[PDB]
DNA sequence: GTCCCTGTTCGGGCGCC
DNA sequence: GGTTGGCGCCCGAACAGGGACTG
């Protein structure tokens, strides 16, 4: 029908008029196909034919859809959307299977011709004018405007989700113990009822829907585990993803790689152990998406690892709010992490990875901090509370670090888990200077003009180096001097630098940086038995940061 | 309750468009309960997408309570609402409220609803309540009455406010009251106990209309300090020359010239240095300068208040307020004995903010020593106010970590 | 102010709906 | 095979800071 519901007022952004766009040419096979569509639609009040007093027009093409060789209308409102008001989008997120509680009876049903069952505000209606092209220049094509929610207009999704809500509210009031998941025109409906009476409640929903102009076709999964919902198969006591198939390709373009990372990420929600960090590195290349990136054999390792995991049967279970939430994290490679959320051992509500590089420099205890933050916010969305954690890090290490780190950092309730590898700090800086060890006063110095710099040191035992760097900078020469000193010191060293920047990076105890130099500095650091790093005011003539500075400033 | 007063967004700005963040079941159950009622009453109306604007909401139990308090983070809208929290606002800041013995913090926002909001301004007040696991789309609301948390609210309910206390005020020429937004700050020098029961007696000069502890003159300033030692080392002197160097921008007279020449050439770090005559009598003097206040630093109510914080560790956080960098209106420590790093630091910004309101009558913008992601995952779990200070996140040098060190 | 360097945000591809 | 909205993962491009410079 047309839903008896009230239109939602719509305006164009102030000062702008409608679209005046030229209907571009289309095959006669579409032009007939569109006339067929635009005739039944006209038959059913969804579109009104308009005269020459509608100034506006926007382009309407057509394309065959999904193995039917049936054409499907489609307007390009890209301009109307530009001129349409802003909206506040109401769809905030996507329902996840694991926030689903086990109900005794389940139904899934979709709403038919949903957008076309909702009235468009009449005063806005005229801006939707489109003309279906006569096979050429020949005829002024048929003019039409839209009476319902057009496909492809900026506003239609929202206004429909909104209307959907506002239509379901009455039923929801009356059936507070019927749970209805509402995604666009998709409905999951669940109850703790015997099918018979459950089934009644459903028809009772479909009658309510029908009274509002919303047809509930029969793509209704009735008494039909597996239900197919939001991408998943739902069985009565377990859920799963509908089958994933990674493109087995010969010559990967970059965008082919983004398509591969995509399926892996989606798989990563129920297949524990999915690794993607190696493949989301091949991407680090300001790019033509067309460009063909050669498969790194390290990625090669990864993909192989994954393609293998994918052959495994996995499933999740559903949420019991009686019980607690429990997350287990796993350090599973260089800044690749994995977790599972459960309420009983080996029964996985879901899983997931973290593998983000936040910072140019980071370490394990940061990342395992980041990944716990991620899992917190995710859990709030799906279950509306935060899980208990079980982490592969010993209280020891945490406190060593919550101590040396100078920006507040935190993790909740968490039990140690000896699921090795354990998260360790790879080296530690001394807190006080190392008695009797060699003391390197380092500095470096660049030349903003020639980009030429010097880095070097001067030491208490009497030795000094100066080294010249082409195409460098002050912060790299600072970092050079500290690596130079590291290279040349025994197993225990003291380093005095005037660089607030160098001090900053290293005091944070990196074990991983996008910078090869900071990585060269890290490999050394891991090799010493003790390192003390002291700072001093540059150019203030401290002994002997002034000699290092005097030798090093030939830049 | 009748007809209303015209408002406008600062000449050129557009309404708020901020996303709603995920909320816990409890904060949501609380919220639809609260908003169901304000719907029945007609303080909030239900709206849809046609309203392009949004502001975040969560809810807090203001303390150990079952009563949940709705908090709409109007931070943005307030920032965008026309200049009249200074321009049409009449309030001078009674300089002496900070001088009182006791001050009590009074929540009174639920008294703002009495007053209609301009018909054309309602839309900016829009906010969206989430559903958990996204079982439904967001449910959208708008305001028809002065909103709690909005800065235009007390700047309107003021004439009335100035009235509501005409008696109680006259009848108490030595108890001072101040209205900063949702909260009402009233305190007197009276004894510990007859103060409590004099505030309680304002609830009645209130309740007939409708509808925690904190002692001000004891937030003691925290000094900048130098380690005294019987024996010094190269490393000890180099840290000393490092601090005083810096401090020498906050205090003009601080000299380090005699100490820097004990570092004559390339000594090893742990070598001991015999402090010389002028040496010891330069830092002896320097430690005198650090006693005296900063001279010539004055609050500009026009300008922006800036708090800045450092984690010292051991539950001790040091802070400065300041408007021109280095001219700190105040400096302090939030000492906690012996531990949630994030609860700690969120509480630190509430204690400070209050002081700011109490002393200057506005709130700082904070520069926080925490990573955005981290602050944002957890901070609403420990918030307790009705105002929210602006903030931004900082990546501090470990040096300033080291310029407020005690021992 | 100019360099850097770091941290954000913002689009844009992909995934899924 | 030319259209819309959502969330997620990535990347880089744009920014905003902060420190260090400069004659
Ligand atoms: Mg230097």
């Amino acid at each position: 029908p047309i839903s008896p519901i009230e239109t939602v007022p719509v305006k164009l952004k102030p000062g702008m008029d409608g679209p005046k766009v030229k209907q571009w040419p289309l095959t006669e096979e579409k032009i007939k196909a569109l006339v067929e569509i635009c005739t039944e639609m006209e038959k059913e009040g969804k579109i009104s034919k308009i005269g020459p007093e509608n100034p506006y027009n926007t382009p309407v093409f057509a394309i065959k859809k999904k193995d039917s060789t049936k054409w499907r209308k489609l307007v390009d409102f890209r301009e109307l959307n530009k001129r349409t008001q802003d909206f506040w989008e109401v769809q905030l997120g996507i329902p996840h299977p694991a926030g689903l509680k086990k109900k005794k009876s389940v139904t899934v049903l979709d709403v038919g011709d949903a957008y076309f069952s909702v009235p468009l505000d009449e005063d806005f209606r005229k801006y939707t004018a489109f003309t279906i092209p006569s096979i050429n220049n020949e005829t002024p094509g048929i003019r039409y405007q839209y009476n319902v929610l057009p496909q492809g207009w900026k506003g239609s999704p929202a206004i429909f989700q909104s209307s959907m809500t506002k239509i379901l509210e009455p039923f929801r009031k009356q059936n507070p113990d019927i749970v209805i998941y509402q995604y666009m025109d998709d409905l999951y409906v669940g109850s703790d009822l015997e099918i018979g009476q459950h089934r009644t409640k459903i028809e009772e929903l479909r009658q309510h829907l029908l009274r509002w102009g919303l047809t509930t076709p029969d793509k209704k999964h009735q008494k039909e585990p597996p239900f197919l919902w939001m991408g998943y198969e739902l069985h009565p006591d377990k859920w799963t993803v509908q089958p994933i198939v990674l493109p087995e390709k010969d010559s990967w373009t970059v965008n082919d790689i983004c398509k591969l990372v995509g399926k892996l990420n989606w798989a990563s929600q129920i297949y524990p152990g999915i690794k993607v960090r190696q493949l989301s590195k091949l991407l680090r290349g300001t790019k033509a998406l067309t460009e063909v990136i050669p498969l790194t054999e390290e990625a090669e390792l990864e993909l192989a690892e994954n393609r293998e995991i994918l052959k495994e049967p996995v499933h999740g279970v559903y949420y019991d709010p009686s019980k607690d939430l429990i997350a287990e994290i796993q350090k599973q490679g260089q800044g690749q992490w994995t977790y599972q959320i459960y309420q009983e051992p080996f029964k996985n509500l879901k899983t997931g990875k973290y593998a983000r590089m936040r910072g140019a420099h980071t370490n394990d205890v940061k990342q395992l901090t980041e990944a716990v933050q991620k899992i917190t916010t995710e859990s709030i969305v799906i279950w509306g509370k935060t899980p208990k954690f079980k982490l592969p890090i010993q209280k020891e290490t945490w406190e060593t670090w919550w101590t040396e780190y100078w920006q507040a950092t935190w993790i909740p309730e968490w039990e140690f888990v000896n699921t090795p590898p354990l998260v360790k700090l790879w080296y530690q800086l001394e807190k006080e200077p190392i008695v009797g060890a060699e003391t390197f006063y380092v500095d470096g110095a660049a030349n903003r003009e020639t980009k030429l710099g010097k880095a070097g040191y001067v030491t208490n035992r009497g030795r000094q180096k100066v080294v010249t760097l082409t195409d460098t900078t002050n912060q790299k020469t600072e970092l050079q001097a500290i690596y130079l000193a590291l290279q040349d010191s025994g197993l225990e060293v003291n380093i005095v630098t005037d660089s607030q920047y160098a001090l900053g990076i290293i005091q944070a105890q990196p074990d991983q940086s996008e910078s090869e130099l900071v990585n060269q500095i890290i490999e050394q650091l891991i090799k010493k038995e003790k390192v003390y790093l002291a700072w001093v005011p540059a150019h203030k003539g401290i002994g002997g940061n002034e000699q290092v500075d005097k030798l090093v400033s030939a830049g | 309750p009748i007809e209303t007063v015209p408002v406008k967004l600062k000449p050129g700005m557009d309404g708020p468009k901020v996303k709603q963040w995920p909320l816990t079941e409890e904060k949501i159950k609380a919220l639809v309960e609260i908003c169901t009622e304000m719907e029945k009453e007609g303080k909030i109306s239900k709206i849809g997408p046609e309203n392009p604007y949004n502001t975040p909401v969560f809810a807090i139990k203001k303390k150990d309570s079952t009563k949940w308090r709705k908090l709409v983070d109007f931070r943005e809208l307030n920032k965008r609402t026309q200049d009249f929290w200074e321009v049409q606002l009449g309030i001078p800041h009674p300089a002496g409220l900070k001088k009182k013995k006791s001050v009590t913090v009074l929540d009174v926002g639920d008294a703002y609803f009495s007053v209609p909001l301009d018909e054309d301004f309602r839309k900016y007040t829009a906010f969206t309540i989430p559903s958990i696991n996204n079982e439904t789309p967001g449910i959208r609301y708008q305001y028809n009455v002065l909103p709690q948390g909005w800065k235009g609210s007390p700047a309107i309910f003021q004439s009335s406010m100035t009235k509501i206390l005409e008696p109680f005020r006259k009848q108490n020429p030595d108890i001072v009251i101040y209205q900063y937004m949702d909260d009402l700050y009233v305190g007197s020098d009276l004894e510990i106990g007859q103060h409590r029961t004099k505030i309680e007696e304002l609830r009645q000069h209130l309740l007939r209309w409708g509808l925690y502890e904190l002692h001000p003159d004891k937030w003691t300033v925290q000094p900048i300090v130098l380690p005294e030692k019987d024996s010094w080392t190269v490393n000890d002197i180099q840290k000393l020359v490092g601090k005083l160097n810096w401090a020498s921008q906050i205090y003009p007279g601080i000299k380090v010239r005699q100490l820097s020449k004990l570092l004559r050439g390339t000594k090893a770090l742990t070598e001991v240095i015999p402090l010389t005559e002028e040496a010891e009598l330069e830092l002896a003097e320097n430690r005198e300068i650090l006693k005296e206040p900063v001279h010539g630093v004055y609050y500009d109510p026009s300008k922006d208040l800036i708090a800045e914080i450092q984690k010292q560790g051991q539950g001790q956080w040091t802070y400065q307020i300041y408007q021109e960098p280095f001219k700190n209106l105040k400096t302090g420590k939030y000492a906690r004995m012996r531990t949630n790093d994030v609860k700690q630091l969120t509480e630190a910004v509430q204690k400070i903010t209050t002081e700011s309101i109490v002393i200057w009558g506005k709130t700082p913008k904070f520069k926080l020593p925490i990573q955005k992601e981290t602050w944002e995952t957890w901070w609403t779990e420990y918030w307790q106010a009705t105002w929210i200070p602006e903030w931004e996140f900082v990546n501090t040098p470990p040096l300033v970590k080291l310029w407020y060190q005690l021992e």
